[PDB]
RNA sequence: UAACUAGGGAACCCACU
């Protein structure tokens, strides 16, 4: 049952939640992916602090 | 109990129940076919009538008063399509391939997952190695056909060597000798007669001696019951009303399975003596400890016990509401109106909520799951699924492991490999859960033979004879255990008195014989081996090949004394031949004392592990992973899929039966609704696109229809007649008239706001034109707002078919099934 | 209208990404720093992320229905940052 | 202007109105099936 | 409550401040390809 | 007895003298159940409207005034059991008060309300 | 910065509409604040 | 002495509970099951629970047995404390009334005629009805012609009228209602209700002087506030101590040259600076205009916020746009492109503003919104204003010096100087590689068009020269 | 002579890793 048209999604500045101005959840509501805690740790490890600022502030909810 | 109200008294009593056929209505009584109940999101539920009798005395009876609607699982004896021929089912748009066993609740197909539990009324000895107790006994005592739940008594030895008891509704650790004195047994010699059955082993008497010497201060029944009533969950006022609360606890709270009556003092005393004696044997090690995971120690609550446990509380709540109504309408002096007394929503909406949601109460969840209709294998495997009640995310392994007593009753391979390994299981093929019968013919048969009851014995002849139990409760003693077990088996190989499901177990090392007649035990049929020969002779195969002619069924072979159902307790006392061609021929002999023979070893597997070719040649994690994937394969999941408005239907163009098949696929009907295509694989390193678990496919084969599937998705929407402030209605919305209308194509819609079938739609195309009115259209020029369901974005396809109907509420209601080939 | 599609120096144009753009590619669970690395975009027809074979081992990604997450760096500054720190040639040898 | 629906079990066809309760005339069957569209369909035979 | 709005793994600190939903991101299945370099990913057109 | 107890909630009136709460039917048919011999409102409706109150606050079902501290605070201990009012708005005319004082009954007000 | 008499909430801050939303439909925090102000007026 | 015990009861049925307990006391006062309690209290305003006077809790439980209305207080009882038992029986306490029940709850009713039978009074009300049109509501005037048009239960006597449940109106409702069904004490209507039919305001931070006493001419800033005798704590000039003054001794004095606002009267809402402080006439100039505003000293306050003083594009009709210059209660004052200030209703339409629109001046230079332009011709020739909105041939100019219309006027732009069809149409690709495919046009341009193909799962774009409709 | 944005949550269940 796991087809790739059912699983593909991308997103760019689409619908935004009302409780906080972060993107939606899930591909059915055109939501974006979660940049979770472990990715925050991994980008600390890279030392990409401008990329980490771009993810966690600018391209999520400025 | 018949409820009584004190003024002239009157009592209500309910005596004879009536269960009609499922029927919908406002409207006239008409038989609701279950596919109609699936399509209009109805609830396939039969109404439930009962007669009333009231005495005020001035009695009046009230025949066939409507209690309420209870749901019916399909292919029952009270469904409409019981026993119908396959032509008749295909006239009803129901397929004959569907096994039933699921409820239709609001059009949704629900499956009651069988829930494991510890076996009731059975003494267990466990070791809390972390607590202050060395060995703790317990007995989850629960009387059959009793509205009250189980009430576990604990009898536990302290680790330091006194023995105490945790009783129900009593918060302190009561000593054992206090409870025996509180049952009217004042002598230490008499209590020691009820506990230790031999006075010639001084070691066990020396071990019970400190617990006996704890409570030599309290000697009277009065003082003992006073100490029982001290530190209750409901504490006592004085000497008065605390003697009665303690008498109530010893009468009605501990051990209801040995009886709740005034003469049941000594029976309860004998069974508590048995609990303390088994705890002493565990503290000696003369009997081993008990396993929590042995499946002779468990029961399976199926839909019968689950709906019974639900209906106890809901019928009691309906009685409580009738009592509230009668308390209101006697104090006005008038007479109550009984049809307004019994409100039907408390007995029907509760069943509908507990089956529709799965929150099993007003407690636990996940009991009624939505039926999985991707594959016929997934549908069968969802109807044969057991749920361990142990919660998830536990770091321990012993409730999850494959215990030895899962042999033949439950599949070893099939389990969800996520965080529910081993907890959720799938039943084996020939295993069958005993639906349970009444113990009373067995008790009459035992009193017919020379069994001596507990209220008529000396406590001296107990240890030289075998203690005999029925459903846990100890019914007496018998002197000659052989020729009793031969007689009970001789009656089960004939079905004279004892039902085939009922199980005898002679414990031979410790002199016990226990007969279980519970509802929930899990058995499987085995052949029967006299001296070293099967009883399955050639004439049975000759009469059994010629079925539909001789009318010689399986049940005639159970009646012939050839096969019989063995449960898990009785597997501990059986010598089981694997196959007859090896294990009745003389060799350097292994045992030569076989009692039963396995029918075929392939029947130890589940329904999804039966479709695996050569699964003994695989590795066992691979068998588990295929058991997961076989529930997910696309295929023709049902025969009437063109009628069904299922959400997410995956069907396949050209499914094939396997060239390499098992014999057991003939019985799952996998060659009739298959899932997958025979393909000429090659196992080759190649260009490098089959690298790390991927496969190279043939484009020309795929262009010839190879695994080209088709994915259906339905879309339901109804309008809502409300209090005039917002009013949905299906219509084609207009840009100049409607407000908030999203930028999409609305000329695909027809004149009623729906798509005609055979129309291409894509992502964010409208499928249902629906407009809801706006209350401030007068409070200008801008009226009713768009509330439309679009096609699900990043999907596309042709609208397969559209049905238009009325719902349960009488409101217009449309379903649209949209087809997309894959 | 075509009158405001003119471009003078200083406008931004949010254009669809082409070949040679840099993306961040990771797999939950991101255990170490080579579970989230920077790739260059190649536009291929069918609807999957075709990625190479030797990058399976840091990702622990065995293509049997694994799906990966692809982040795009929006500024040009963070694009140069990913190119100079988190490229998979610069993450061949691990520090652990 | 009326929409033609196929009467479920009856398999006959009938008109329908806006704000009309959904009932067959033959036996009052509640499930209607909307007829196939009148515009053209064309399939690439691939 | 407010303390229950903040205290969870799904709360404000961990659930929204630490790990948050991001724009400009895609998620699809990977399939192998040996005909492109180790720092190239072949993304679809409808993602791009 | 039960004859003192009001039959319904409609037109409940408290007396001006002893704050006895009864319906207008019971004042019309029985007078005052404590001191009608000093007031004589039985057989006259206008005497009831002059001698009972249309505004009262709080009721007391005085069952045993011989052993009640509430009867000590409300000064109704020497009376009969019945339904009494805590606060009574109203006043007798000067003719009735002077006639009661000529019979040795000084009129103490049952208006025990804290007026601001 | 931190005074012990300020720990006793003698005036309760009610947060704005950005914190608790409205979607016609109220927030759970608005229901509990309704309990606050109802018992306060009582 | 016995004590009082709280027993929870049914709400609204506490008086009947005391009546039933008194009947139960008299019915069993000679029997062998006596009520050993002493009294039962059900107050006038305490709603939800009653009081039992007894020496024991067990006497209360054995006395309330058989009473269903107290069943939520049957298991446990709570004693009123000893110091608090007097708080039980403690009671506190052409006109206008407000009706108690019905749809006219707490609405202002003018008491027209007091009927001396002491049952009802005639009340003049404003009808909260929908004139039998929605029901098969705010206060608005009684429209007799609408209820003669819509029909129903209606009877006309010229201006006198009977309608809809025996409602009596004339010219304005005149209906009888009970004195116990109205509150004849504590209404106090306002001035808008007079058209339909001292005070102290000290604020923290304001400056006040002392007019009388030994502490005279001490000016200090206000810390706290109370009702009548405030006992204020003013921070005076050159005094570290906090003195005490009531409200009758103080007065809102303000030094010349400060932020002032007006609290009430004709001059409210307006701000400014005061100029010269007389004995009581305090003259000021506003932040908006330079008109002399003379106020009482009590009608001033000290507030440091900037004045408010808005300016939207609304459509007077689809031929002529307008610009709002004044926000009012029920109307807008709107300045169109003609220059004619009009007064229109709230229910004009909001036009989409073109913030990138281009216009030409008299000297053929490109001008836009927010441009400071001089007027060299027309009726407004000589002024200089900022462009706020644009039309095909008109431009609206704002000027903070020009006090008329909030600064807005209009000039023609040539008197200034700077200082698809194919959508949703089934097409057939008749040329190219996709030739012969039937699809539906999703998007379309001058050049190309996106076609949802009926056959494949894909939407592709082709030229319009390649498409042929059905 | 083109009127241009999106709206909830909470629980359970299943699946993927
Ligand atoms: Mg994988
Ligand atoms: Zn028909
Ligand atoms: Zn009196």
């Amino acid at each position: 049952k796991h087809m790739v048209d059912d699983k593909i999604h991308s997103r760019a500045r689409g619908p935004i939640q009302i409780l906080n101005r972060q993107p939606m959840e899930g591909r059915s509501r055109d939501g974006g992916l979660r940049f979770g805690e472990m990715e925050r740790d991994c980008q600390i490890a890279h030392g990409a602090a401008q990329f980490l600022r771009e993810r966690l502030f600018e391209a999520s909810d400025p | 109990p018949p409820i009584d109200l004190q003024p002239p008294r009157y009592l209500l009593k309910f005596e004879q129940i009536y269960l009609s056929k499922p029927t919908h209505w406002d409207g006239a009584p008409s038989p609701m076919m279950p596919n109609e109940a699936r399509l209009r999101n109805l609830t396939y539920s039969a109404p439930l009538y009962v007669d009333i009798t009231k005495t005020v005395q001035l009695q009046t009876q009230h025949q066939k008063t409507f209690i309420g609607k209870i749901p019916i699982m399909l292919r029952s004896t009270y469904c409409l399509l019981n026993g119908l021929t396959d032509r008749d089912l295909c006239e009803l748009n129901e397929c004959p391939l569907d096994p039933g066993g699921y409820f239709i609740i609001n059009g949704s197909e629900k499956v009651l997952i069988a829930q494991e539990k510890m076996a009731t009324n059975t003494v267990y000895v466990f070791a809390k190695k972390d607590s202050k107790y060395a060995y703790t006994g317990e007995c989850r005592s629960c009387l059959e056909n009793s509205s009250r739940p189980t009430s576990t008594i604990w009898v536990s030895m302290l680790a330091r060597q006194r023995i105490v008891a945790t009783l129900p509704y009593i918060k302190q650790e009561v000593p054992i000798i206090i409870v025996f004195r509180a049952l009217g047994f004042v002598s230490d010699r008499d209590i020691l007669e009820h506990i230790i059955y031999d006075f010639e082993d001084p070691e066990m008497m020396e071990m019970v001696k400190p617990s006996l010497d704890e409570a030599f201060v309290i000697q009277e029944q009065n003082v003992a019951l006073n100490f029982i009533g001290s530190r209750g969950a409901k504490p006592g006022v004085t000497k008065e009303k605390r003697i009665k609360y303690a008498k109530e606890v010893l009468q009605k709270e501990m051990l209801p399975h040995v009886g709740v009556s005034d003469f049941c003092e000594t029976k309860k005393a004998y069974f508590l003596g048995y609990m303390v004696h088994r705890l002493l044997l565990a503290a000696l090690g003369r009997r081993e400890l008990d396993d929590r995971d042995h499946y002779g120690n468990k029961r399976l609550d199926l839909a019968g016990p689950l709906l019974a446990f639900l209906f106890r509380g809901m019928f009691k709540n309906l009685l409580k509401e009738v009592r509230i109504y009668a308390q209101k309408f006697i104090d006005r002096g008038k007479d109550f109106n009984l049809e307004l007394a019994i409100k039907t929503r408390i007995i029907s909406d509760g069943l509908k909520y507990s089956l529709a949601t799965g929150n099993w109460g007003d407690a636990r969840a996940g009991v009624s799951q939505v039926l999985n209709r991707l594959t016929f294998a997934s549908t069968l495997s969802h109807l044969r699924r057991l749920n361990s009640p142990i919660g998830r995310d536990g770091k321990l392994a012993k409730p999850r492991q494959l215990h030895n007593t899962l042999w033949g009753m439950v599949c070893p391979a099939e389990t969800p490999e996520g965080h529910a390994v081993g907890l959720v299981k799938n039943l084996a093929l020939m295993a069958y859960i005993s639906v349970g019968s009444q113990p009373s013919p067995i008790l009459e048969f035992l009193e017919e033979w020379s069994m001596e009851n507990l209220e008529e014995i000396s406590p001296a002849a107990i240890a030289d004879a075998t203690k005999i139990f029925v459903n846990g409760c100890w019914v007496g003693i018998h002197k000659d255990p052989e020729q009793l077990m031969n007689t009970l088996r001789k009656l089960r190989r004939q079905m004279d008195i004892i039902v085939s499901e009922v199980s005898m177990i002679r414990d031979i090392r410790e002199r016990e014989i226990r007969i279980y007649t519970d509802a929930g035990r899990i058995c499987r049929p085995l052949l029967i081996v006299e001296k070293q020969k099967l009883l399955l002779k050639k004439r049975h195969i000759d009469q059994l090949k010629e079925r539909e002619y001789n009318n010689y069924s399986w049940q005639d072979l159970v009646a012939s004394g050839v096969v019989e159902y063995i449960d898990t307790l009785e597997e501990e006392t059986v010598m089981l031949a694997m196959t007859p061609d090896d294990l009745q021929e003389k060799e350097v002999a292994y045992c030569s004392t076989y009692t039963h023979c396995e029918i075929h070893p392939s029947m130890i597997l589940g329904v999804c592990a039966s479709i695996i070719p050569f699964p003994d040649h695989n590795q066992s994690p691979r068998n588990t992973y295929q058991s997961a994937m076989g529930k997910q394969a696309m295929g023709v999941y049902i025969t009437n899929f063109h009628v069904r408005m299922d959400t997410l239907a995956h069907v396949l163009y050209y499914p094939q039966k396997p060239l390499v098949t098992t014999r057991s696929m003939e019985y799952l009907r996998f060659r009739e609704l298959p899932a997958g295509i025979n393909s000429i694989v090659a196992i080759a390193s190649y260009t490098g696109y089959n690298q790390e678990d991927s496969v190279i496919m043939n484009r020309s084969a795929v262009d010839r229809g190879f695994f080209r599937s088709v994915f259906y998705r339905s879309y339901k929407e109804q309008e809502s007649k409300k209090g005039f402030d917002q009013e949905e209605v299906f219509e084609k919305p207009t840009r100049e008239t409607c407000q908030g209308m999203r930028h999409a194509i609305y000329d695909k819609l027809d004149d009623d706001g729906l798509i005609a079938p055979g129309v291409r739609v894509s992502g964010d195309d409208v499928i249902i034109g629906k407009t809801v009115t706006l209350p401030e259209n007068e409070d200008r020029r801008y009226t009713k707002r768009d509330c439309s369901t679009f096609l699900r974005t990043s999907e596309t396809g042709i609208v397969d078919q559209v049905m238009v109907t009325l719902n349960q509420e009488g409101y217009k209601f449309c379903k649209i099934r949209v087809r997309s080939v894959r | 209208k075509p009158s405001d599609l003119h471009l003078q120096t200083g406008y931004k144009v949010e254009r669809h990404m082409c070949d040679g753009d840099i993306v961040i590619f990771n797999r939950q669970p991101t255990l170490h720093k080579m579970s989230m690395m920077g790739h260059r975009v190649r536009i291929l027809p069918w609807s999957t992320f075709r990625l190479n074979l030797s990058v399976t081992t840091p990702y622990n990604a065995d293509f049997d229905g694994d799906e990966m997450n692809l982040h795009l760096p929006q500024s040009l500054e963070t694009r140069a940052e990913i190119q100079e720190l988190a490229m998979v040639p610069r993450m061949i040898v691990t520090p652990q | 202007q009326p929409m033609i629906y196929i009467c479920g079990e009856c398999h006959t066809e009938n008109e329908i109105k806006s704000r009309d309760p959904i009932r067959c005339r033959e036996c009052g069957y509640r499930i209607m099936y909307k007829k196939r569209t009148k515009r053209l369909v064309v399939f690439d035979a691939r | 409550s407010l303390k229950q709005r903040l205290k969870g793994k799904e709360g404000r600190v961990r659930g929204n401040l630490m790990g948050k939903r991001v724009d400009f991101s895609a998620r699809t299945v990977i399939t192998p390809d040996p005909n492109l370099s180790i720092d190239q990913v072949g993304v679809p057109r409808s993602i791009a | 007895a039960l004859e003192t107890v009001p039959k319904d909630l409609r037109h409940l009136r408290a007396c001006l003298l002893c704050s006895l709460v009864k319906t207008i039917d019971q004042f019309e048919y029985d007078g005052c159940d404590n001191c009608d011999a000093y007031l004589q409102m039985k057989g006259n409706r206008e005497m009831v409207y002059d001698c009972t109150s249309s505004s009262f606050d709080g009721i007391i079902a005085m069952m045993s005034p011989e052993d009640s501290w509430v009867s000590k605070w409300q000064r109704v201990s020497n009376f009969k059991p019945g339904v009494y009012a805590v606060s009574v708005t109203g006043r007798l005319p000067q003719g009735i008060v002077r006639e009661l004082k000529s019979r040795g009954v000084a009129y103490k007000s049952r208006d025990t309300a804290i007026k601001t | 910065y931190a005074r012990p008499e300020w720990m006793i909430v003698t005036v309760l801050p009610v947060p704005p509409l950005s914190v608790r939303p409205a979607v016609r439909n109220q927030d759970d925090l608005t229901h509990k604040l309704a309990d606050i102000v109802k018992i306060n007026n009582q | 002495d016995p004590n009082l015990w709280t027993v929870k009861c049914k709400i609204g049925e506490e008086r009947a509970t005391a009546i039933s307990l008194m009947r139960k006391f008299i019915a069993y006062q000679f029997t062998d099951t006596p009520l050993q309690i002493k009294s039962v209290v059900a107050p006038e305003h305490v709603k939800g629970y009653i009081y039992v006077e007894a020496y024991k809790q067990t006497h209360v439980k054995q006395a309330i047995e058989g009473v269903g209305n107290l069943r939520l207080g049957y298991w446990n009882q709570q004693m009123v404390p000893i110091k608090e038992m007097t708080d039980v029986l403690k009671v506190v306490k052409k006109s206008w009334v407000r009706l108690k029940r019905g749809i006219y709850k707490d609405d202002i009713a003018q008491v027209d005629y007091v009927e001396p039978s002491q049952n009802t009074i005639s009340l003049k009300m404003i009808p909260r009805i929908d004139y039998d049109r929605i029901k098969a509501p705010p206060q608005r005037l009684f429209d007799a012609e609408k209820i003669r048009s819509l029909g129903g239960d209606v009877a006309s006597d010229g201006d006198f009228l009977i309608f809809e449940g025996n409602r009596y109106s004339r010219k304005f409702l005149f209906k009888s209602f009970a004195m116990s069904a109205v509150i004849t004490e504590g209404v106090k209507p306002t001035l808008s209700e007079l058209e339909k039919f001292r005070e102290h305001n000290f604020q923290p931070g304001d400056n006040v002087e002392v007019c009388e006493g030994e502490l005279i001419n001490l000016q200090g800033k206000i810390l706290s506030v109370d009702g009548n005798k405030i006992t204020i704590m003013p921070k005076h000039e050159d005094l570290k101590d906090m003195l005490e003054f009531p409200a009758q001794e103080l007065r809102k004095y303000f030094k010349m040259g400060d932020h002032v606002k007006v609290i009430a009267g004709r001059f409210e809402g307006d701000t400014g600076l005061i100029v010269r402080v007389e004995e009581n006439f305090v003259i000021l100039f506003s932040d908006l205009t330079m008109h002399e505003l003379k106020v009482l000293p009590r009608d001033l306050q000290l507030c440091s916020e900037t004045a408010s003083g808005w300016g939207e594009l609304v459509q007077l009709d689809p031929q002529t746009v307008g610009v709002i210059v004044r926000l009012e209660r029920e109307t807008f004052q709107v300045l169109n492109m003609y220059g004619k200030v009009v007064t229109v209703r709230h229910q004009v339409t909001r036009k989409k503003d073109n913030r990138f629109a281009v216009a030409l001046d008299s000297e053929q230079n490109n001008i836009h919104v927010k441009d400071i332009v001089k007027v060299i011709d027309g009726p407004h020739s000589g002024r200089e204003g900022e462009i706020r909105h644009l039309f095909r041939s008109f431009a609206f100019l704002h000027c903070k010096k020009l006090v008329e219309n909030g600064g807005m006027f209009v000039c023609k732009t040539r008197h200034l100087v700077l200082a698809n069809e194919l959508i949703g149409q089934t097409v057939r690709i008749s040329q190219g590689p996709y030739k012969g495919y039937i699809g539906v046009v999703k998007d379309a341009t001058e050049s190309t068009a996106r076609v949802e193909l009926h056959s494949t799962c894909q939407t592709i774009s082709v030229d319009r020269q390649r498409l042929t409709t059905v």
